[PDB]
């Protein structure tokens, strides 16, 4: 069955980075469109990042200092977050949809994606 | 010919077209109290990815939007289907009034519109053989159901202008048949038939259990093509819905 296991999150000070991965298994990060959401504590699930091959989507706030890619020869989508803020603390998750679409992809709502991952938790320090 | 008229309407049917009393016949109301859940379901697999759109165009009943099928550009493949279906054009189905218009109902619960999506087995060779066999078709039908704009449809209705009368047909090119689909893809399904003449028995149904909305002033435009073409007297497509038929034997299966 399709498996989706994230890692490399952890603590981190602000303006630090780290990048998150994404191991698919009985699935295919290239043929469908998916992403990654985060569930902070006290907040609602809130859209990161979303791609679809050549066409990637970002979370207005995430905008311009987080990315999202795939390395298909080893069906990892990857992310890559930057300056990270202590508002992102929280937990991110892999989502991988059954959906091939670009327009369907920018909605950027992986928390509705049917094949979910475990989330990893990113703690930013001050 | 038919139509969905009062003379020629859903009801006459059986006159010319005597296979509208088959035992597969679509629309249907899905019972939720009877839908039986099936372990062999698998989700929804909609590959649009090269979907390449064509031309919109008023046909008479309903206004198509025709998209290129020369290979898999658009495919559906997994859910209850058994093969691989190409998407070959989408069109919509709605009524007078906001409170009736689509033609599945919920537990007899009635929606603004309905889109449908045609699909045919490619195991056929081409769509016209493809709709002859009981599984030669698959139809994917969305829900419009009346609340918010929907920016995605709009990019549709705004061209309708170029469509009013019959026979009709303006370039509509490059079009995400996925900006219709809804988020969560749950989904009933049953074997049915066509909605409309010649209303073969042979498309595998699949409804979408969450609807797409619609602002009441857009389904608004909907009624606005008409049914006759230019030259003949003005006639609006106000309604033009088939309503649900008996689900006789068969079974509606749900991916939940
Ligand atoms: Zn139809």
């Amino acid at each position: 069955q399709v498996q989706l296991v994230e890692s490399g999150g952890g603590s981190v000070q602000a303006g630090g980075s780290l990048r998150l991965s994404c191991a698919a298994s009985g699935y295919t990060v290239s043929t469908y469109c998916m992403g990654w959401f985060r569930q902070a504590p006290g907040k609602e699930r809130e859209g990161v990042a979303t791609i679809l091959g050549g066409s990637t989507y970002y979370g207005d706030s995430v905008k311009g200092r987080f990315t999202i890619s795939q390395d298909n020869a080893k069906n990892t989508v990857y992310l890559q977050m930057n300056s990270l803020k202590p508002e992102d603390t929280a937990i991110y998750y892999c989502a991988g949809s059954t959906v091939a679409s670009t327009g369907w992809c920018s909605r950027l709502r992986p928390y509705d994606y049917h094949y979910r991952g475990q989330g990893t938790q990113v703690t930013v320090s001050s | 010919h038919w139509g969905y008229g009062k003379h020629n309407g859903p009801e006459h049917w059986h006159k010319d077209f005597p296979i509208a009393k088959g035992e597969r016949q679509s629309p249907v109301d899905i019972d939720t109290h009877t839908a039986k859940y099936d372990p062999s379901l698998k989700p929804l697999s909609v590959s649009y990815d090269q979907a390449t759109s064509l031309r919109i165009l008023n046909n008479g009943h309903a206004f198509n939007v025709e998209f290129d099928d020369s290979q898999d550009k658009a495919v559906l493949k997994g859910g209850p289907l058994d093969g691989t279906y190409r998407l070959i054009q989408f069109h919509f189905h709605w009524g007078s009034l906001d409170g009736q218009g689509s033609e599945h109902t919920v537990d007899k619960k009635k929606y603004a519109a309905e889109l449908h999506l045609v699909h045919w087995n490619t195991k056929y060779g081409d769509f016209g053989k493809a709709v002859q066999q009981p599984d030669g078709l698959a139809v994917l039908g969305i829900f419009l159901k009346v609340g918010s704009a929907k920016p995605g449809l709009q990019k549709v209705v705004d061209v309708l202008d170029s469509i009013k009368t019959k026979g009709k047909s303006a370039d509509f090119t490059n079009f995400d048949p996925r900006g219709l689909l809804p988020e969560s893809l749950d989904y009933w399904t049953y074997p049915g038939s066509l909605t409309t003449p010649p209303l073969l028995e042979c498309v595998t149904w699949i409804v979408l259990k969450e609807p797409i909305s619609v602002s009441s002033e857009q389904v608004l435009k909907f009624r606005k093509l008409n049914f006759n073409g230019e030259g003949e007297p003005e006639e609006l497509m106000v309604d033009n819905w088939r309503p649900a038929q008996p689900l006789k034997n068969r079974q509606i299966k749900a991916s939940f």
